[PDB]
C-alpha cells in the first residue's frame, strides 16, 4: 500500500519533516558507515528475496521506518556533543573500504 | 471493387493544386517567353521598375544606361547533383544594357553577366545548398485605403497602404484631440495642412470647400502660418525630416512619395484605382499625389480621403471598414511575388553602385559590364531564398505533407506589420474569416490561425489577387468567384433535380447569414451565381481525406486533418479502406510517383528504373530508390507491369512513397475493435495484438545522415583515415575500408562510423616518457582518436556514403573544411510499446501493450481481432465519426470491398446498414456452410443484448445476430477467458496511420557521462550521452514539497559542483556512503565574482559577527 | 455417458474440425480454449531464419533485372512453409537459381532432401530481361516467433538475417453447440478446427497440444 | 539458477480452507492456460454433501412462521443451506436427518438425529430459535452432488411438504486467482499463476485444485482415438 506504516511514523513525530530528518540521518549512520546498530535483528530484521532466496535488502531508510517504529533510538537536544556523537562510534568499529 | 457514393462533380479540384507555386514562379520569371512580349511583374518590373541610372546634374552630359532584355539560362550543374555537392540549384541570370552619352557614343555589352537565380524544380519549389525548401505564400492587407476605427477611444483615422510592404510608404491620416490631422509617412508627425498646401489645398480652397459638415476644422487651419505659401513648404516639412539637411527649396524627396511610379505604385491599374475610386470619392491616376506636371504638383488620394474621414466622423457614408480581414483585403503574395521584391531589392543597391560609377570613372572609360558589379543581385537574392523565415525546409515525411506545404499560407512572415508571433492583434484574427476560400480546420497549436492552409478547389484565372473559389450558375461553367463576390447569393450544394434542381426552399448563402432560402428559383442562370461545385471547396486538401467528416467534431476533425500529415511511409501502405475520391490525386500531383507520357508499350527489365514506354521515342525511368527524407522518413518507388500499355483507370507506372498504387496510403487500415482492455486502453492509448508486427505491418524504414568535417586548425591539418591511433582493436578495417565504413556495413551504436585524426599538441612530454616510450617501445604519436562513430541512436545497417572534399568541382566549402564525410544508415523500425498510432478522425493515441494472437479477442471463426481501440471518452468526449468506418468496415471485410464515401456526400447509415445486410449472408452464410451455428455462448450473451433492449426480442437466436451485426458485431469471445464478452461489442476496419514520433527517437537516460567544458553542466560529449533539464517549475515543485535536500542536490552533486559531482560519482562506486555536500559550489562562486566588481560580501553566521570563515580552503 | 465421441473430420494436411461430443455442460471450454490457445503459441514449426541472395550486400538493396525489390523478396520468403520429412534437422538451406525472364515462383527452389515446399506458387521473385538470382536461403526448426534477435549469420557476410514466424497453426475456434441427447438439454458439444498449418497436420497439432497442457498440468505436483 | 522447466508450487494451506497456491516462472501465456480452466473446473465438478430438501412438521409451503420458534421458514431454510455434512461409506446416497425440539434453547446443526455415518462437519450453525413452544420438527434430506442447483430438483422424498432448498453441492466456494509477471528468469514478461481457492462445503482446498486438476487431466485423455471423414 505504501511503507512500513508510514502512517504510524508520521504519527510519533510531531512535524511531518522530523520523522523525514530523523529517518534520514539514522540510516546515514546506520548501514551508512557500519551495520551493527540494528535493533531489528532477533527475528525482526528486514530481508529481501532472489532466486536464492532472502538477504536484507542495502536500502538504509528501510531499516530505520522498521527501526523508529521500534523503540530505541532518540532526538531533540540530545546527546549534546556531535563530536562525541560519532567519537563514540570509535568505540565500536567503523570505517569503510577504498 | 470500388464502390463509390455521392453527388454532380460539376468540374475538378483543379490541376495541379502545386499550383499556387509552379505557375506562379513562372509567370513572374516569365523569362520562357521572346523579349519581345511580357511587360510587368517580377524579373522585367523590377528591371523596368529600377528606373534608368540618371547620375549627377539631372541631364547635363553623358551617361544613361538603359535596360533591354533579361537572360535566364545555361543552369549550372544539375538537381540531385546539388543536393549531393551542396549547390544551390541556380542558373546564369545576365541583362543587355547600354549607356548613353551626350558627346556621341551607344555602347551596350552584351548579356552584361550578372548574378544567379535558383530555380524551382519541377515539384514547385527549390533546392538551396543542397537541401529542399518551399517558399511559404504570405497574406497582408491588400494595397489600398480603408480607414478603420481608432482603437484608442472613438474616432476613427485614416490608412494609405502600399504595393507591397518592401515598396511605397505606409500612410495614416488621424484627427487627434491635440494636434489635428496627423499625416505620419513611415516615421514622423508632421501637420496634414502643410503637405496640403504644397499640394495646393489651403485656408478657404480648402476648408469651406472641403470641411463643412463636421468641424474638425479650426485645428486643421492652427497652422495656417504653415498654409500661407508652398514651397517655403515643402521646405519646413522637408526640415520636419531628419537629419539637418539643406532647408534649401528642393520638390525631390517629394519628387517621391507620390511624384514618380518608382517608390509609390501599385501600377498596371489594377488594385488600387478599384480599391479608392470604390470607397473615396472616385476617379485617380496610378499613384498618390502628382508631380513633374509643371512646377507645382497635381494631388490625387490625400484630401479627398481626408474629406471621406469626416464623412465616417459624424457623416453617411461611415464604414468603419477596418482591417476588415475580408479576403477583399488579404493580398497574397505568391513566391514569383516574394521573390520579385527581392530582385527588386538587389537593384535598389545594384544602381548605387552604378550611380556611384557613372560619377569618379570617365565618360569613355565607362561601359556597362564596367558600372555593373554583379554581386547585389545575389547577396540580396541569395541571401532572401535561403534565410528568410518564409523559406523554409521541406516537409517530407509522407508525400500528401511537402503537397501540403505550397498549399500553404502564412503569416507570420516578413511583410510589414505582418502579425509577429504576437503582433499588435494576434488573437482575434485567428477567426474563422466568413470568406471560406481557405481551410477552416487547419491551424495547429500556439499558432492558431496564423498558419493556414488552402481551399481545395481555390483559386485560378486571371489572377490580380485573392483565393476565390468555384461557383456555379447554372450549369453554366463556375465562374471563378471573387471574394467580394455578392452574386445575388448562391445556395449550397444539393436538392439537385438533373438540370433544374426542384427544391421549394434552396439552402443558400447570401453575404454572410446562412439565410433560409432565399429560392429565387431562377433555374437557368442559377440563383445569380448560387451552388459550389462539391462541398470539398469549404475544405482543405488534406481534410478531404476524412471520409466521415460530416460526423467528425470540427476541432477534432483537426487533429486528424494535420496529424494525418505526420505519417511516414510503410511496407504495406494500402489506401484506407473507406476513402473520399481525392486520394487518387493527392498523390499523383505530389509527383512523387511515375507518370507514364504519350500512349502505352514498355520494355523495362524491372528493378531500379522502368526502361521505357516504347511508343515513339524511348526513355528508362529511374525510380528514386530508397533515398532519404527530409524528417529521415525514407520515401521510396515501386514499380508496376512487365509487357503492358498507357494505362488501365490509371496509367501509373511505379508507385511512390504511399501510393497503395495511385492511392495516397499513409498507413495500413487494420481490424479493430471497441471496448476497454484490463486498462490497456486508458486514457487513450492502443492495444496490439503482436500478429502485427509478426505479419511486418507498421514497420518504417529511416535512414539517417551523419556528418565529420575535416577541419585545418594549426595543429596539423585534420583528417579522414583509417590509422586511427590504438583504436587498433579490430574495428577500424573490420570494417571503415580505407578511412569510411562500408555499405551494408551493419552499425551498432559505438562503431567507427567514419574515423579521422586530429594533430592537437596538449603538453610535450619530457624525458623519462619518451625513455619509457623509447624503451619499452612506445612509438610516440602526434594524432587523437576524433573518429565519428554513431551515438546513442541503435545504429542500422549502412545504407550509403558520399564524400566531398575542395578542389572538387561546384563544391563550396567553409574555409578551411577540406573534405566532409557523409554516411547515410537505415533503420527498419517495426512496431513497438510507445508510438503514436492516430488515425484520420484525430483518434491519437500511444500504443501501449502488444499482447500475443493468444489472449486477443477471439471473433467467431477464430480470427483475431487487430487493435484494441478504447471507446471510452474518446468518442463520446471528442464526439466523431471514427465509427462510421468501423461499421462500414466489416461490411467491406466479407464483402471484400474498397469503399468511396466522400466528405459531405453519401456513405448513409441505412446504406452501410444494407452493405451490412450483405457480408453476413456469408460471414454467417459459412456457418451454415462448414457445419455450424450459434453456440451455447452466443446464447448467452443475445439473452442479454435483447434485455439490454438491443435485439428484437420474439425473434430467433440467429435472427437476432443480424440484427445485432448491421451496427454492434457478433458475441465477440475473449481468447484470454475462453469465455465471451457479455453484450455485443462493435467490431471493424478501421485505418491507423503510424506518426513521426515511433520513441525510440525519444528516451535517452543519463547517470554520469560527459561533462561540458564551457557552461559546466551535464552535456555535450562522445561516449555515452544523456543530460537533462531542471526548469524552475520543477524547483517549485521540489520548494513546495519540502525536498530541501533533493533540491541543493540539482544544483550541486549534479552539474557544476565538481567537488561534489565527483562526491557523488565516488561515494557510491565507494560503498555504504552517501555524497556529503557542505559549501555550495554556487555560493563559493557568488562572493568571488562580485569581489571582481570591487564589492567586500562580508559573510557572517548567526551571531553576526562570528564572520564567516568561507573560502578559507 | 462417462465416454464421450471423439469424432474427427480430418482433412488433407489443414482443417481438421475434431468434435468430442457430449460433454458436460461446462468443459466446452475448459479443454476448448486452453487448446486453442497453446494450438496457437508454443509447437514445433518450420521458419525462414536468413537468407543469402548473389550480388546483395544487405537489405534495403535492388537486385538488377528483377522486377521485386530485396525487402519485398524477404518479405515474400517470410511466408515460405517448409516441411522436414524427419527428425534430426535443426534445419537445412535451400537454393535457388534464376534466368532471364519469368516468375521464381517458390517451386523453384533446389529440389532437395527431406524438405517438401508444402506452398508452391508463393511469387518469389517476378525477374526478366535480366536472369539473376542464385539464392541461398536458411530454415531453421523454431517455436513460437524470434525476431532479429537470432542472428543470420550462416553465411557470415550478407546473410540479412529474416524474422522468423514457427508455428505451424495459421488460426483456431471452436463452436461449443448444444445438440446432444445424453441427459437432458444441457451438455456442451466442443468442436475446435485447428484450422490451417504451416507443415504439419491438426490431429498433430490437436495432439502436440494436448501434451504441452497436461505437461504443465503436471507442474502443481510437489508444493513448498 | 531456479524456475527453468520446472516451476515451485507454493501452496498456504490455510488449514480447513483458502488454499492460496502459487505455481511460478510459466512462459507468458499460461498463468491464464492454467488458472482459469482449474478455477473454472474448482467452482464446479466435484462431489459433495449439500442439504436438497426440507420437511418441517406443520406448515406446507416455505412463505411461513411456525410459532414458538425465533426465526421463519426462510431463514431456518437458509441456515440449512450453510449445513456442512460428510458421509462416512461409499454406499450413501442420502441418509435423511430429522430433529428434536426442546423449549427456549437454541437449536444448532447439532440437534439433529446423531445418525451416525454422517457427522455434521460443522457443530454450530443457529438453525433458528424457539422458546415456550418447542416444536419445531424436521427431517431433512441430504444429497451427494456436482456443482449448484436451484429450484429444479424438486424435494421429492417426504412426498408432499417439502420447500426443498437449493443444492449447493461443491466443497468450493469462491475461486480467484491473479497472474502477476516476475522475472526470475532474465527475461521480465514471465507468468505467475497463484490462485486461491475457498472452501469449506466440506472437502480440503488443496484435495479440490489436485482433484479437479485430475479433472480436466481425464478430460484431455479423450482427444485419443479418432474417427474421422477425408
Ligand atoms: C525558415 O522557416 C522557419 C521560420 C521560422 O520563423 C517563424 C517565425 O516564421 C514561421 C513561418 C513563416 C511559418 O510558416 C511557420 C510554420 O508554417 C510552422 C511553424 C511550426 N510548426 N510546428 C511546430 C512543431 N510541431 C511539431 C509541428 C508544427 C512555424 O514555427 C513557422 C514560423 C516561425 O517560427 N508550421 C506549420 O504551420 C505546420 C502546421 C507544419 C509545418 C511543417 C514542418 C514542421 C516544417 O516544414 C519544419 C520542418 C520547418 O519548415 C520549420 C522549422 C522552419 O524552419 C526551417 C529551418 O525550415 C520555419 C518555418
Amino acid at each position: 500500500m505504501a511503507e512500513p506504516g508510514i502512517d504510524k511514523l508520521f504519527g510519533m513525530v510531531d512535524s511531518k519533516y522530523r520523522l523525514t530528518v530523523v529517518v534520514a540521518k539514522r540510516a546515514q549512520q546506520l548501514l551508512r558507515h557500519r551495520f551493527k546498530n540494528t535493533v531489528l535483528e532477533p527475528e525482526e530484521r528486514p530481508k529481501m528475496r532472489t532466486l536464492e532466496g532472502l538477504y536484507d535488502d542495502p536500502n538504509a531508510v528501510t531499516w530505520a521506518m522498521k527501526e523508529l517504529l521500534t523503540g530505541r533510538l532518540f532526538f531533540g537536544e540530545n546527546l549534546v556533543p556531535e563530536d562525541r556523537l560519532q567519537k563514540e562510534m570509535e568505540r565500536l568499529y567503523p570505517t569503510e573500504e577504498e | 471493387k470500388i464502390k463509390r457514393f455521392g453527388r454532380i462533380r460539376e468540374v475538378i479540384p483543379l490541376p495541379p493544386l502545386t499550383e499556387i507555386q509552379v505557375e506562379s514562379y513562372k509567370k513572374a520569371l516569365q523569362a520562357d517567353v521572346p523579349p519581345e512580349k511580357r511587360e510587368n511583374v517580377g524579373i522585367q518590373a523590377a528591371f523596368k521598375e529600377t528606373f534608368p541610372i540618371e547620375e549627377g546634374d539631372k541631364g547635363k552630359g553623358g551617361l544613361v544606361l538603359d535596360f533591354l532584355e533579361y537572360r535566364i539560362g545555361d543552369p549550372p550543374f544539375s538537381q540531385d547533383e546539388c543536393r549531393e555537392k551542396d549547390l544551390t540549384y541556380q542558373a546564369p541570370l545576365y541583362a543587355r544594357l547600354q549607356l548613353i552619352h551626350k558627346d556621341t557614343g551607344l555602347i551596350k555589352e552584351d548579356e552584361v553577366f550578372l548574378g544567379h537565380l535558383p530555380l524551382m524544380t519541377e515539384d514547385g519549389s527549390f533546392i538551396i545548398n543542397g537541401a529542399d525548401r518551399v517558399i511559404v505564400s504570405q497574406i497582408h492587407r491588400s494595397p489600398g485605403v480603408y480607414f478603420t476605427p481608432d482603437p484608442a477611444r472613438p474616432g476613427r483615422y485614416i490608412a494609405s497602404i502600399i504595393p507591397l510592404p518592401k515598396r511605397g510608404p505606409w500612410i495614416d491620416l488621424e484627427v487627434e484631440a491635440s494636434g489635428v490631422v496627423t499625416m505620419k509617412v513611415n516615421k514622423r508627425k508632421f501637420p496634414l495642412v502643410l503637405l496640403l498646401r504644397v499640394l495646393g489645398y489651403d485656408q478657404e480652397t480648402l476648408v469651406r470647400e472641403l470641411s463643412a459638415y463636421g468641424d474638425l476644422v479650426q485645428g486643421l487651419l492652427d497652422e495656417a502660418v504653415l498654409a500661407m505659401r508652398p514651397e517655403e513648404a515643402m521646405v519646413r516639412l522637408f526640415t520636419l525630416l531628419r537629419p539637418g539637411d539643406p532647408p534649401k527649396k528642393d520638390k525631390a524627396l517629394a519628387y517621391l512619395f507620390g511624384l514618380l511610379a518608382d517608390p509609390k505604385r501599385y501600377d498596371l491599374g489594377e488594385a488600387g484605382r478599384y480599391k479608392a475610386e470604390e470607397k473615396l470619392g472616385v476617379g485617380l491616376s496610378g499613384r498618390t499625389l502628382v508631380r513633374f506636371e509643371d512646377g507645382e504638383f497635381k494631388d490625387e488620394v490625400f484630401l479627398p480621403t481626408l474629406r471621406y474621414l469626416f464623412a465616417l466622423t459624424a457623416g453617411v457614408p461611415g464604414h468603419e471598414v477596418d482591417d476588415i480581414d475580408h479576403l477583399g483585403n488579404r493580398r497574397i503574395r505568391t513566391v514569383g511575388e516574394l521573390m520579385a521584391d527581392q530582385f527588386r531589392v538587389g537593384l535598389a543597391r545594384l544602381a548605387r553602385g552604378v550611380r556611384e560609377r557613372m560619377v569618379m570613372g570617365s565618360p569613355d572609360t565607362l561601359t556597362p559590364a564596367k558600372l555593373v558589379n554583379s554581386r547585389p543581385l545575389e547577396a540580396a537574392l541569395r541571401e532572401f531564398f535561403s534565410r528568410s523565415q518564409l523559406s523554409q525546409f521541406k516537409d517530407e515525411t509522407n508525400p500528401l505533407s511537402s503537397l501540403r506545404h505550397k498549399r500553404r499560407i502564412s503569416a507570420l512572415g516578413p511583410g510589414g506589420l505582418t502579425r509577429e508571433r504576437a503582433g499588435f492583434d494576434v488573437r482575434d484574427v485567428h477567426r474563422t474569416h466568413y470568406g471560406r476560400i481557405c481551410p477552416v480546420e487547419t491551424p495547429e497549436g500556439a499558432n492558431i490561425g496564423l498558419i493556414t492552409s488552402l481551399a481545395a478547389y481555390a483559386r485560378v484565372d486571371a489572377l490580380g489577387f485573392i483565393r476565390t473559389p468555384y461557383r456555379r450558375v447554372k450549369n453554366g461553367v463556375v465562374t471563378e468567384e471573387v471574394v467580394y463576390m455578392t452574386a445575388s447569393e448562391e445556395d449550397r450544394y444539393t436538392i439537385a433535380q438533373a438540370n433544374t434542381p426542384l427544391e421549394g426552399d434552396r439552402i443558400a448563402t447570401d453575404r454572410v447569414v446562412a439565410r433560409r432560402r432565399g429560392e429565387p428559383v431562377i433555374v437557368a442562370p442559377e440563383e445569380v451565381e448560387f451552388m459550389d461545385v462539391s462541398p470539398k471547396q469549404v475544405f482543405s486538401l488534406n481534410t478531404n481525406l476524412i471520409p466521415f467528416l460530416e460526423h467528425d467534431d470540427a476541432n477534432r476533425a483537426l487533429m486528424g486533418s494535420n496529424m494525418q500529415t505526420q505519417a511516414v511511409p510503410l511496407i504495406r501502405a494500402q489506401a484506407p479502406v473507406v476513402m473520399t475520391g481525392l486520394e487518387e490525386r493527392v498523390v499523383r500531383d505530389s509527383l512523387a510517383a511515375l507518370y507514364a507520357e504519350e500512349d502505352g508499350e514498355v520494355v523495362k527489365v524491372d528493378g531500379t528504373r522502368i526502361a521505357v514506354r516504347y511508343e515513339d521515342g524511348r526513355l528508362v525511368h529511374p525510380l528514386r530508390r530508397y533515398a532519404r527524407s527530409n524528417q529521415g522518413t525514407a520515401f521510396d518507388q515501386r514499380p508496376r507491369v512487365r509487357v503492358g500499355q498507357r494505362v488501365k483507370k490509371g496509367d501509373l507506372l511505379a508507385d511512390g512513397p504511399a501510393s497503395e498504387e495511385g492511392f495516397l496510403a499513409l498507413g495500413q487500415n487494420v481490424l479493430v475493435a471497441i471496448m476497454p482492455f484490463d486498462g490497456y486502453n486508458f486514457e487513450d492509448a492502443i492495444v496490439i495484438s503482436e500478429e502485427l508486427l509478426k505479419r511486418d505491418f507498421y514497420t518504417s524504414i529511416h535512414i539517417e545522415r551523419y556528418e565529420i568535417e575535416a577541419r585545418d586548425t594549426k595543429l596539423g591539418p585534420e583528417r579522414i583515415t583509417r590509422d586511427i591511433p590504438h583504436l587498433s582493436e579490430a574495428a577500424l578495417r573490420d570494417l571503415d575500408e580505407e578511412g569510411i565504413v562500408r555499405i551494408g556495413a551493419e552499425v551498432k551504436p559505438g562503431d567507427i562510423l567514419v574515423g579521422r585524426t586530429s594533430f592537437k599538441g596538449e603538453q610535450e612530454p619530457s624525458p623519462e616518457e619518451r625513455l619509457l616510450r623509447s624503451i619499452f617501445g612506445e612509438k610516440a604519436r602526434d594524432v587523437k582518436d576524433t573518429s565519428l562513430r554513431v551515438p546513442p541512436g541503435e545504429g542500422g545497417i549502412v545504407v550509403g556514403r558520399l564524400r566531398l572534399r575542395r578542389g572538387d568541382p561546384g563544391v563550396e566549402l567553409k574555409p578551411g573544411v577540406r573534405e566532409v564525410v557523409r554516411v547515410f544508415v537505415a533503420q527498419k523500425r517495426k512496431l513497438q510499446v510507445g508510438d503514436k498510432l492516430a488515425n484520420r478522425h484525430g483518434n491519437k493515441g500511444v500504443v501501449a501493450k502488444i499482447l500475443p494472437v493468444e489472449d486477443m479477442p477471439h471473433l467467431p471463426d477464430g480470427t483475431p481481432v487487430d487493435v484494441i481501440l478504447n471507446p471510452l471518452g474518446v468518442p463520446s468526449r471528442m464526439n466523431l465519426g471514427q465509427i462510421l468506418e468501423t461499421h462500414l468496415g466489416l461490411a467491406g471485410y466479407f464483402l471484400g470491398q474498397r469503399y468511396i464515401s466522400p466528405v459531405f456526400d453519401g456513405a448513409t447509415e441505412p446504406e452501410i446498414k444494407e452493405l451490412l445486410a450483405e457480408a453476413f449472408n456469408l460471414y454467417f452464410g459459412k456457418r451454415q456452410g462448414e457445419g455450424f451455428g450459434v453456440d451455447k455462448r452466443e446464447k448467452e450473451v443475445l439473452a442479454r443484448a435483447e434485455k439490454l433492449g438491443l435485439v428484437s426480442p420474439g425473434k430467433s437466436p440467429e435472427e437476432q445476430l443480424k440484427e445485432l451485426f448491421d451496427l454492434g458485431k457478433v458475441v465477440l469471445y475473449d481468447g484470454r477467458t475462453g469465455e465471451p464478452f457479455e453484450g455485443p461489442i462493435v467490431v471493424g476496419q478501421m485505418f491507423i496511420m503510424k506518426l513521426y514520433h515511433m520513441v525510440e527517437d525519444k528516451m535517452h537516460a543519463r547517470s554520469t557521462g560527459p561533462y561540458s567544458l564551457i557552461t559546466q553542466q551535464p552535456l555535450g560529449g562522445k561516449a555515452q550521452f544523456g543530460g537533462q533539464r531542471f526548469g524552475e517549475m520543477e524547483v517549485w515543485a521540489l520548494e513546495a514539497y519540502g525536498a530541501a535536500h533533493t533540491l541543493q542536490e540539482m544544483l550541486t552533486i549534479k552539474s557544476d559542483d565538481i567537488e561534489g559531482r565527483n562526491a557523488a560519482y565516488q561515494a557510491i562506486i565507494k560503498g555504504e556512503d552517501v555524497p556529503e555536500p557542505s559549501v555550495p559550489e554556487s555560493f563559493r562562486v557568488l562572493v568571488k565574482e562580485l569581489q571582481a566588481l570591487a564589492l567586500d560580501v562580508q559573510t557572517l553566521d548567526e551571531k553576526d559577527n562570528p564572520v564567516d570563515v568561507f573560502e578559507g580552503l | 455417458l462417462k465416454a464421450p465421441v471423439f469424432t474427427a473430420t480430418t482433412q488433407g494436411d489443414h482443417y481438421g474440425e475434431f468434435v468430442l461430443e457430449p460433454l458436460e455442460r461446462g468443459f466446452g471450454v475448459t479443454l476448448g480454449n486452453p487448446l486453442r490457445r497453446i494450438l496457437l503459441s508454443s509447437i514445433p514449426g518450420t521458419a525462414v531464419t536468413s537468407v543469402y541472395i548473389e550480388d546483395v550486400l544487405h537489405e534495403f538493396s535492388t537486385i538488377p533485372g528483377v522486377k521485386e525489390d530485396v525487402v519485398e523478396i524477404i518479405l515474400n520468403l517470410k511466408e515460405l512453409v517448409v516441411r522436414f520429412l524427419d527428425p534430426k534437422m535443426a534445419s537445412t538451406t535451400l537454393i535457388l537459381r534464376a534466368e532471364g525472364p519469368k516468375e521464381v515462383r517458390a517451386v523453384d527452389f533446389t529440389p532437395s532432401a527431406d524438405v517438401e515446399i508444402m506452398n508452391p506458387d508463393l511469387h518469389i521473385a517476378t525477374l526478366e530481361e535480366g536472369g539473376k538470382l542464385y539464392m541461398e536461403v536458411r530454415v531453421d526448426r523454431g517455436v513460437g516467433y524470434v525476431p532479429a534477435e537470432r542472428h543470420g549469420i550462416k553465411d557470415r557476410i550478407n546473410a540479412i538475417p529474416v524474422d522468423a514466424i514457427f508455428s505451424p497453426v495459421r488460426r483456431v475456434a471452436f463452436q461449443v453447440e448444444d445438440t446432444r441427447l445424453g441427459q437432458r438439454t444441457d451438455l456442451d458439444k466442443l468442436t475446435l478446427r485447428i484450422w490451417t498449418d504451416g507443415s504439419v497436420t491438426p490431429l498433430e497439432a490437436l495432439n502436440q497440444a494436448v501434451a504441452i497442457l497436461k505437461e504443465h498440468l503436471n507442474y502443481f505436483a510437489n508444493p513448498e
